[PDB]
């Protein structure tokens, strides 16, 4: 249903919007 | 976070 | 330890780096069929900024992609002609390594690992925003050649560099409040 390259940058978004998430949500020390 | 670090200058 | 994530950091900077660059001057990302030399159609190589002919009588011989053979349309020919999203992968990346090194000496800031963690995320944001235009781009049989796929290992490299140095800045401040 979807083409190769459709699901080789839905990998790049996944591992992208994970490592976003963890940095803006763990990074500050005003939270630790 | 930029924010909340001048703040801690008090 | 503190000693093995430095170095596995400062060796991730610099693979990430050398792929990206390797990437974006080499000449292998698209195997197509197309023209080698124009004023016969066979295999090309294609890269990010010159085309080249293999398998053909003249063999080796490469033009210039010829970007720009409706706005919309003229600002991704744009943005794939100055190849700008996959060269700012490269800057950022450089950047974030130059901060990943004054670690070393001027240390004692802690934030400056913070800033390398910033550039490398972001250059892993850039280079996939490239790829995505580069490969909307070329459609106006194919196969990607090693060029793009060095590009891709540089974006994931790229990622777990900055997941390392977000976790030595948290490590750090948490030393400091103990
Ligand atoms: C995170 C969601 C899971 C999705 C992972 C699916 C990975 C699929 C990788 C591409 C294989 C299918 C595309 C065809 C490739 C081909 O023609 O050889
Ligand atoms: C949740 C993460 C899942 C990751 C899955 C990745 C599995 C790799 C599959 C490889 C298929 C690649 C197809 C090659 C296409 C081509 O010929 O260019
Ligand atoms: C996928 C892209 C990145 C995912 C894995 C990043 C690897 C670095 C891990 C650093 C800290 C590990 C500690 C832990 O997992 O609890």
């Amino acid at each position: 249903p979807l083409a190769y390259e459709i699901w080789m940058c839905i990998v790049f978004a996944y591992i992208g919007v994970s490592v976003v998430l963890f940095l803006v949500s763990r990074f500050s020390p005003y939270e630790w | 976070f930029c924010y909340k670090s001048r703040a801690e200058a008090k | 330890d503190r000693g093995v994530q430095m170095l596995l950091t400062t060796v991730g900077a610099f693979a990430a780096f050398s792929l990206m660059t390797i990437a974006v001057g080499t000449d292998y990302w698209l195997y197509s069929r197309g023209v080698c030399k124009t004023k016969e159609e066979v295999m090309t190589h294609s890269g990010l900024w010159r085309t080249c002919c293999l398998e053909g009588n003249f063999k080796g011989l490469c033009k210039q992609i010829d970007h720009f053979p409706d706005t919309a349309e003229y600002f991704l020919r744009a943005v794939r002609a100055s190849s700008i999203f996959p060269i700012l992968s490269v800057i950022l990346l450089f950047m974030g390594g130059l901060c990943i090194a004054a670690s070393e000496f001027y240390k004692t800031r802690h934030n400056i690992i913070l800033s390398a963690g910033i550039f490398f995320v972001s250059a892993g944001l850039s280079n996939i925003i490239g790829i995505i235009v580069y490969i909307s781009a070329n459609a106006g049989s194919y196969s990607y050649g090693w060029s793009f796929y060095f590009g891709a290992l540089s974006f994931i490299i790229a990622e777990m560099v900055g997941v390392l140095a977000v976790h030595m800045f948290i490590d750090r401040h948490k030393q400091l409040r103990a």
